[PDB]
RNA sequence: AACUUAGUAUCUUU
RNA sequence: CAUGGGAUAACAAAGGAGCAGCCUCUAGGCUACCGUUUCGGCUUUUGUUGUUUUUAAAGGUCUAUUGGAGAUUAUGGAGCUGUUUCCCACGGUGUG
RNA sequence: UGCUGUUGCUGUUAAAGGGUUCGUAGUUGAACUGUGGGCUGUGCAGG
């Protein structure tokens, strides 16, 4: 088969989709002729590629699911790899997300005690959000419970990263709602140590 | 529409006491320290036209010395006092 | 007697894990060689074109 | 040491309401405390409240209106059948026309009126009016 | 220390940061951090001292934040964990030193009072460690 | 409409 | 005593290298299985019951061998030797 | 008769905190695994 098809799982090599094929060629082309990615890509492959429209905006989001065992590999070169993939795919935002299993919360206390804590929905959803914003880290988290009974989560980021993530925040919130079916709102703190929220 | 109402829809309350505009506390008939303050509205010119805004402050707040702070908060809320000076 | 039973189970476990590690190393090398064949045939196509 | 987080939270709110504050900070937080606040909020006795995450037992900031007179936990939990509701309203509520006894039931945390409507008993958590 | 045995109400303690990510300027690999932890342990240093030296001279604020494992966990995985838990070891050492002083100073009743508190602390600590099976059953501190 | 940050020295001193 | 509900709690366990264990397609080669201080039991069709045996199947060790995963990079680690995209109105950010 | 107080007592001065500390039974004991979306209609929902 095509040499660039080993950047996908062997399941999808037979009949790759258009987006999976395009990502595979870009990863294979980046496997060479790139200093930082040549050291890590050869051991790396992706699971699937999914497109999200992100309404009230242009520049749809390409979500690239990869196996969780490559988390450290992706983390080391996430910034460079995201930029190169976005360069190869104009009019798109690239989101590298690790495929994670979720263990349904048992109704039995003895089964609850044996649940792996990284398989819980809360841990998985936080890690998915951390994947989404990776260069920036969560500096604070709050839940506003309105008088109507709704509870909305606000995630604060460091204001020093505003020029690198503010444009993508709307895309991040929608794709997070797609993957996790939970809502997240974003804010910026110029002094996270003192809980100082940036006004503008 | 305020107060105790009958099954026949008749208000059975003797009267409806005032509520403090700072703490939403009922002002009792024996307070004698609760005050009512009227602030005149001002038109485009510096002249009061015909109208006032009324504030009710419970007597306990005045005894604690927090009536001035409460009146500051209420007037800022109602748009009477400016919370800060303008930009230079 | 409990000591021999416990030791035997531990020995079986170490043998099982060692066998699995060898098998995974075998599949890794076979796939790596196959990847070499794919790249070599890619070079052959480049020579044609 | 602190034995009941819920009792600490409810007492903090009651003291702040008694002192006439507009905001009150709660520490530490818990799921039971949040559910108690939501029942209070659904009936209009408190305004907005915010849960602050500290990677520990979190904190809560509660916006207080002037409607809450008193809230308090009931210790021990004192399990309550469907026939014991009128007994508890008589004992710890100012009137049969307002105020709520909050219980924990297998259907969730809810006030006594909703618990009677769903025909379920439980364990008394607290009260507010 | 503070509250148990002596009605002290001190609050001094560390305040761990909210953001757990290692700083970007820390270029050291996790496998090397594990190596230093084991190397420091082989020199006889206790886990508390190992963390402080890494914090003071290597810019490693939290071993767990860098490697995902606590220092004692790393020592246990490498077979370098102390035979007796660190806090129990230090309490036993203090009790032995106090008893050595009391052998000559028989009228130091304040030290005798402090010794009672230390030995009581040892026995409560031993009860916990035997329950969680970090101490062999029939472990007993002998005066 | 509940602010994005709101100084200051004196005396002795192999 | 029976049964529905699982929020609040209780009992028990565990103290996390003190740890389970990746499945799957095809070939094959050996080995019957259990009893065992004891010389003993041991499926079905062979018309039936006893006796002696086979072809086997079904497990088990091994040689492989196909295709899929993996919750943590083996194209790795350590030891060893040598030398354009995006935002904005053109500017800014990111990766080269 | 809330003068036996589980509901529901009192203990600075009226009756009543043990001189201090350790401490076994006993009583009590922090947080967390979490409560879903979509569509239609409807309701001063609201900014
Ligand atoms: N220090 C060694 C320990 O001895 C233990 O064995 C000891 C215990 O089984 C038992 O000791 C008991 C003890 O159970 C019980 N809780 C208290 C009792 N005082 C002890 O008894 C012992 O001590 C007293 C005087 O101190 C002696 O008169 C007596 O002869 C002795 N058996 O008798 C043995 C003493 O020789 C265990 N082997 C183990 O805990 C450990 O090896
Ligand atoms: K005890
Ligand atoms: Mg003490
Ligand atoms: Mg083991
Ligand atoms: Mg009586
Ligand atoms: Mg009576
Ligand atoms: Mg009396
Ligand atoms: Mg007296
Ligand atoms: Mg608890």
């Amino acid at each position: 088969m095509q040499p660039h098809l080993r950047k996908l799982r062997k399941l999808k090599r037979g009949k790759p989709s258009d987006l999976e094929e395009s990502v595979a060629k870009a990863l294979f082309e980046l496997e060479a002729s790139h200093k930082t990615l040549r050291q890590e890509l050869p051991r790396f492959h992706v699971n699937t590629v999914r497109e999200v429209k992100v309404p009230r905006s242009k520049k749809t989001v390409l979500v690239v699911f990869y196996p969780l065992r490559f988390l450290m590999l992706v983390r080391k070169v996430q910034r460079a790899l995201t930029s190169e993939l976005e360069k190869r795919h104009p009019g798109c935002l690239v989101m590298l997300v690790a495929q994670r299993q979720i263990t349904k919360r048992p109704t039995d206390v003895y089964k609850l005690q044996k649940v792996q804590r990284s398989k819980t929905s809360t841990a998985v959803f936080e890690n998915i959000l951390n994947d989404m914003i990776y260069p920036s880290d969560v500096v604070g988290r709050r839940w506003r419970c309105r008088t109507d009974g709704s509870k909305l989560m606000k995630v604060f980021l460091d204001a020093r990263d505003r020029k690198r993530i503010e444009s993508r925040l709307r895309a991040v919130a929608y794709v997070y709602k797609q993957l996790t079916h939970r809502r997240v709102s974003f804010g910026f703190m110029w002094n996270p140590k003192l809980q100082q929220v940036s006004t503008r | 529409t305020i107060g105790m109402f009958n099954e026949e829809g008749e208000n059975v309350d003797l009267y409806i006491p005032r509520k403090c505009h700072a703490t939403t506390t009922l002002i009792e008939a024996h307070d004698h320290a609760a005050v009512q303050i009227s602030i005149a509205n001002v038109g485009p010119n510096g002249v009061i036209n015909g109208t006032t805004t009324t504030l009710c402050i419970a007597g306990y707040l005045r005894s604690q010395g927090e009536s001035d702070h409460a009146i500051n908060h209420i007037t800022i809320d109602r748009g009477i006092m400016r919370i800060k000076t303008g930009k230079p | 007697q409990l000591a021999e039973q416990l030791a035997a189970k531990h020995l079986r476990d170490e043998q099982n894990r060692n066998k699995a590690r060898k098998q995974e190393l075998k599949k890794r090398e076979k796939e790596r060689e196959r990847a070499r064949r794919d790249d070599a045939a890619a070079a052959a196509q480049k020579k044609k074109a | 040491t602190m034995m009941s987080v819920l009792a600490n939270a409810l007492r903090t709110i009651a003291s702040a309401e008694r002192r006439g504050k507009r905001q009150v900070l709660i520490r530490p937080s818990s799921k039971v405390v949040v559910k108690f606040l939501q029942v209070m909020q659904k009936h209009g006795y408190i305004g907005e409240f915010e849960i602050i995450d500290d990677h520990r037992a979190g904190k809560i900031v509660v916006n207080l209106n002037g409607r809450l007179n008193k809230c308090g936990a009931i210790c021990p939990r004192f399990d309550c059948a469907t026939t014991d509701y009128e007994k508890w309203m008589k004992n710890i509520l100012p009137s049969r026309q307002f105020g709520f006894v909050v219980l924990t039931t297998s259907l969730g945390i809810m006030d006594h009126e909703e618990a009677r409507s769903r025909n379920t008993g439980g364990k008394v958590l607290g009260f507010f009016y | 220390m503070v509250r148990m045995h002596g009605n002290g109400r001190g609050k001094a303690s560390s305040a761990l940061p909210y953001r757990r990510t290692p700083p970007a300027w820390l270029k050291i690999a996790s496998r090397n951090v594990v190596k230093m932890v084991c190397k420091s342990s082989r020199k006889g240093m206790m886990p508390s001292q190992i963390g402080m030296e890494l914090r003071d001279s290597m810019g490693i604020a939290q071993v767990k934040n860098v490697t995902g494992r606590k220092i004692l966990r790393i020592l246990k995985h490498n077979g370098l964990a102390p035979e007796i838990p660190e806090d129990l070891y230090f309490l036993v050492k203090r009790a032995t030193q106090m008893r050595k002083h009391l052998e000559r100073h028989t009228t130091d009743r304040d030290t005798k009072y402090r010794l009672i508190l230390v030995e009581s602390r040892i026995h409560r600590l031993a009860r916990y460690y035997k329950r969680v099976k970090q101490l062999p059953p029939t472990w007993k501190y002998e005066s």
